[PDB]
RNA sequence: AGACAACCUGGCGAACUGAAACAUCUUAGUAGCCAGAGGAAAAGAAAGCAAAAGCGAUUCCCGUAGUAGCGGCGAGCGAA
RNA sequence: AUCCCGUGUGAAUCAGCAAGGACCACCUUGCAAGGCUAAAUACUCCUGGGUGACCGAUAGCGAAGUAGUACCGUGAGGGA
RNA sequence: AACCCAGAGCUAGCUGGUUCUCCCCGAAAUGCGUUGAGGCGCAGCAGUUGACUGGACAUCUAGGGGUAAAGCACUGUUUCG
RNA sequence: GGCCAGUGAGACGAUGGGGGAUAAGCUUCAUCGUCGAGAGGGAAACAGCCCGGAUCACCAGCUAAGGCCCCUAAAUGACC
RNA sequence: UGGCCCUCGAGUGCAAAGGCAGAAGGGAGCUUGACUGCAAGACCCACCCGUCGAGCAGGGACGAAAGUCGGCCUUAGUGAUCCGACGGUGCCGAGUGGAAGGGCCGUCGCUCAACGGAUAAAAGUUACUCUAGGGAUAACAGGCUGAUCUUCCCCAAGAG
């Protein structure tokens, strides 16, 4: 969103493991375990970073398609 | 809300900047000197950055930490009478 | 018989040797951001000097 | 006795109020201690042990059967004990249980409502029952109860 | 009717002050105004509590916890 | 939650209903919609006896000698 | 926006006052916060009590930080040729 | 480590630096000493400057700082 | 573009100090520890709090390998408490079995900046003034000091 003094928003996302749970957070406007923060206005969209849950380890991870 | 003016700059500052134990000590694993924060780790004292000369304790204690650009970093292993029994 | 401070037994707790073990600081949901490896050196720690004001408030609750 | 109250007068005449001006009334407890000393509060809030817990510790510390009615003679811990009880009058609680301790152990023995721990197990095998950790190779499925003690129904 | 000394039931009903500010809250449902009766009133043998053990009228005293719980869970109040 | 209500409505009714601090099932207990009921419990003008390391007429109740009088204010009231 | 009584002997980190005697030791008026800075809380400083070759002055050995001074290659200035 | 404190607007002189004209016993920091919680001796009289820092008595001596014509004790002492 | 002199006098995401060309400088491939659970020994604060950190346990990436990485050259880019939303966790859950709720693990909401933040929510006058105190907080004035002001004086081109 447009950046300045008026309506502002950290844009934080999550990234839930595939098929998976733990070390992430599923709600309306929640973050995960790493809290991870996208640009949205930046050319992003679709993240995921195979990251380390707790079920066994390592995994795909990246939620919000 | 931010204020802005006619004015000065303010708010004074300490990190701080000294030194912890010296050369020839039972310097323990903690933080010798440690001028800036985010200083590496080092197996030993400190000796270099600076004026031709390396420094050297005549006692250690398993690694340490000293500043990464001024004293530091890591080389060469010092401990004067070493450290074991007979 | 006096009126023993709630707000205050409901936070700390007597150990054992007297001493008032306070849980860390900014560790309830954090609740600032990212923390990085910080919210793992986050468990019960005690106080001190200020300690003997802390304790002598929940005398009897003992 | 007396460490020179009873008044003001005497030497270097008192004046209270510290000498100074804060408050000549006491009870002005001066910075309340809540605010800049309420820390981060979770520790202490919970959901309470439904358990009344009338007492800290255990039943006792290991002193049932004994001769007199300070533990009915019987090895059953109810409502009935005087030297050693978990409240003076007993009864007012819900599951015993109990461990080791001081005390010469005791001669006679028959330990029951439950209980367990090897602290009343290997140490109270003398009498009445005895350590028995039922192992984990002879059924196929998860290991049942950590620690049994014998003679304790339930 | 006593233009009724206190206690008691009922109707109505603050503030100062405390919350080191103050409109929530607390401080007082006290003080104060008014009505009635007894010398005791009120309450009282229980669609209770506990519990699957059983107790079992109300009221009063000592404990159980001034814990639990309630509250800008702050002050403060305060069970069973 | 429950108990007592202003207002609009308002079921069942003992092989039926309520309560168990949301609700629901089971179980258990108890069944009020009208009333009476001694004692333990509270306080005191006043009565009789007695007690008190309580004071002693600038003490103590304002009043231990015909003062809550004499006086002040319109008065309430204040008050040697 | 009263008079009199009653809660209010209200509140009053404000100010003033605060009534026998001797012995020993001995403060501070600073830091960190505070709608907080003529208020205090914690810590430093004082007194008391219970445990510790624990410390201080001086000599020697063993380092660094780099003021004064000086310099002024570098950064920012500077006259004559 | 534990019990009870007190005090948070201190002042001045020397020294090393910011403010002001390097003007102020002015103001704001650091350090030492004094006053402030210790007199007295000396600077005529000036707490903070200097010497010295008071358990007490004593018609008891010697000194520090400061002085030695008189006034209040003490060289119009010697040499240039 | 080529050759020569090529010496923090460049470049470091943004202020500035320090440091750096064994490069964090710069480019490319693979990747993505911008890891979980802990962590001897210490620094920084009255406290809260902040910072650094070898190694250990469970799994990966790069290189032949040794080996590195728990963010970004470092230092700011921030703010506790309480009330709450939601997931996980059979921890508990006041008759029992569940559930609601609470607890625990994890995250989110407050230019709460007067930002160690008193409220979810609060601007002015008072010459009608009143009360509690002080000149440690002003006005007249004394005092210290006194650049300015007043007076005098030095050198001296010139006017006369």
């Amino acid at each position: 969103m447009a950046k300045g003094k008026d309506v502002r928003v950290k844009v934080i996302l999550e990234c839930t493991g595939c098929v998976r749970k733990s070390v992430n957070k599923g709600s309306r406007g929640v973050s995960r375990y790493i809290t991870q923060k996208n640009r949205h206005n930046t050319p992003s969209r679709l993240e995921l970073r195979k990251f380390c849950p707790y079920c066994y380890k390592h995994t795909i991870h990246g939620e919000i398609k | 809300a931010h204020k802005k003016g006619a004015g000065s700059t303010k708010n004074g500052r300490d990190s701080p900047g000294q030194r912890l134990g010296v050369k020839i000590y039972g310097d323990q694993v903690a933080k010798p000197g440690a001028i800036i924060v985010r200083q590496r780790g080092t197996k030993f004292h400190a000796g270099k950055n600076v004026g031709i000369g390396k420094d050297h304790t005549i006692f250690s204690l398993i690694d340490g930490l000293v500043k990464f650009e001024k004293f530091g970093p890591d080389r060469k292993k010092i401990s004067v009478y070493p450290r074991e029994i007979v | 018989k006096m009126k023993t401070h709630k707000a205050s037994a409901k936070r700390f707790r007597v150990t054992g040797k007297g001493k008032i073990v306070r849980r860390r600081a900014g560790k309830q949901h954090l609740l600032a951001k990212k923390n990085t490896k910080r919210k793992n050196r986050l468990s019960k720690l005690i106080q001190v000097d200020r300690s003997d004001y802390d304790n002598v408030i929940g005398a009897l609750p003992y | 006795i007396a460490a020179g109250q009873g008044a003001s007068c005497g030497f270097g005449m008192r004046g209270q109020k510290s000498r100074s001006g804060p408050g000549i009334m006491r009870g002005f407890e001066g910075g309340q201690m809540p605010l800049y000393r309420r820390l981060p509060k979770l520790r202490g809030i919970a959901g309470g042990m439904h358990a009344g817990l009338p007492k800290y510790v255990n039943v006792n510390l290991t002193d049932i059967e004994n001769a007199g009615f300070q533990d009915g003679e019987e090895v059953s811990l109810e409502t009935l004990k005087a030297k050693r009880v978990i409240n003076p009058s007993g009864r007012e609680r819900k599951l015993p249980l109990k461990i080791l301790a001081d005390g010469e152990l005791s001669k006679k023995l028959t330990i029951k409502a439950g209980a367990f721990s090897t602290s009343a197990k290997e140490k109270l095998e003398y009498a009445g029952c005895s350590l028995i950790v039922l192992p984990g190779r002879k059924k196929w499925v998860k290991p049942s109860v950590a620690k049994n003690l014998a003679r304790a129904e339930e």
